[PDB]
């Protein structure tokens, strides 16, 4: 089996990419971000806490005829952000783009926090890291990807995400009219259970490459690239209005600058992020700063490869017993 | 308004 769906930026800065899922019997969409950092597919539902539903479409499990209750299980995660949610677990039916997968975990949301209550496009998160970060008690349940893997004409799924544009999420194929080149393979530690590997180093625009090792994880649920600090020094050191700027939390530089490309190293390959996409959007509307969307990773403890770099390539992440992370350009 | 998905 595959499938093919179209995930969609949630507002004109590419903050974030939802996907259309099915759940249950007969079918009711949701739509879902999918985030390869985290391990949990949860949804708002009829068990929400009422004043903490703001515009979002909720599942409700007891309309599903496929839905069973998991005894005894809870969940309860938190996100990088201080978001949070938790609640109690359902299996039902969930398909994504034709592939379908009975008794997959659908982790129902008796209360989530103002962030997610103020996010009116998100229906809840459908994680796609390794299924030992998943947060359900007593015993942990697999995410969709790992239930798929028995029907899927190939353990794979590939992220294709667009700027300011649709993109696509395939799963069980490689579609080789979706990229240029070839794609290169590099190895994933999975000892956190991220989709962690590591870079062979950087450049800036049209200067030197560095071979310099960047441990980072890829994750399509976090927006901007963090990199370490020294990094990121050298790339806002070649645009002439850059400065980091403690009021709005990151680097700021005039919105009417052109911006260097962004080069990073996949093994012998070379990635390069367009100057264009680093230029996230104006701090507010008619400001004449804009935001970067490259920034420092020494507050975060982790070097994260987000939403800026993985829309400049088209990635594959391969979840065959010994997995792996491949990069094409596109 | 970015997002930073576990902690």
């Amino acid at each position: 089996s595959t499938g093919s769906a179209t995930t969609t930026p949630i507002d004109s800065l590419d903050d974030a990419y939802i996907t259309p899922v099915q759940i249950g019997t007969p079918a009711q969409t949701l739509n879902l971000d999918f985030d390869t950092g985290s391990s949990d597919l949860w949804v708002f539902s009829s068990e929400t806490t009422a004043s903490e539903v703001d515009g979002q479409t909720i599942y409700t499990p007891s309309k599903s005829t496929t839905a069973k209750l998991l005894s005894g299980a809870t969940w309860s995660i938190s996100y990088g952000d201080g978001s949070s949610s938790s609640g109690d677990v359902y299996t039902d039916t969930v398909s994504v783009g034709g592939l379908t997968v009975t008794g997959q975990a659908v982790e129902s949301a008796k209360k989530v926090s103002s962030s997610f209550t103020e996010d009116s496009t998100i229906d809840g998160l459908l994680g796609l890291a390794f299924s030992t970060l998943n947060t359900v008690s007593p015993t942990q349940q697999k995410t969709f990807f790992d239930n798929a893997k028995a029907s899927l004409d190939s353990p794979v799924f590939t992220a294709d995400l667009g700027y300011h544009a649709p993109g696509t999420y395939n799963f069980g194929f490689i579609d080789t009219t979706a990229y240029t080149g070839s794609i290169t393979y590099t190895a994933v530690s999975t000892k956190q259970g991220f989709w962690e590997w590591t870079s062979t180093g950087y450049a800036v625009g049209s200067g030197t490459f560095k071979s310099t090792s960047i441990d980072g994880i890829a994750d399509t649920g976090t927006t901007l690239l963090y990199l370490p600090a020294t990094v990121v020094s050298a790339y806002w050191a070649q645009v002439s209005g850059a400065k980091s700027s403690s009021s709005v939390g990151g680097y700021v530089f005039p919105c009417s600058a052109t911006l260097p490309s962004f080069t990073f190293g996949v093994g012998s390959a070379r990635i390069v992020i367009p100057g264009d996409y680093i230029d996230f959007g104006p701090i507010s509307t008619g400001s004449s700063s804009c935001f970067g969307g490259i920034q420092s990773s020494a507050g975060i403890g982790i070097n994260i490869f987000g939403d800026v770099a993985l829309k400049a390539a088209f990635v594959v992440f391969n979840g065959a017993t010994t997995p792996t992370l491949g990069f094409a350009s596109k | 308004h970015p997002f930073h998905x576990i902690h």
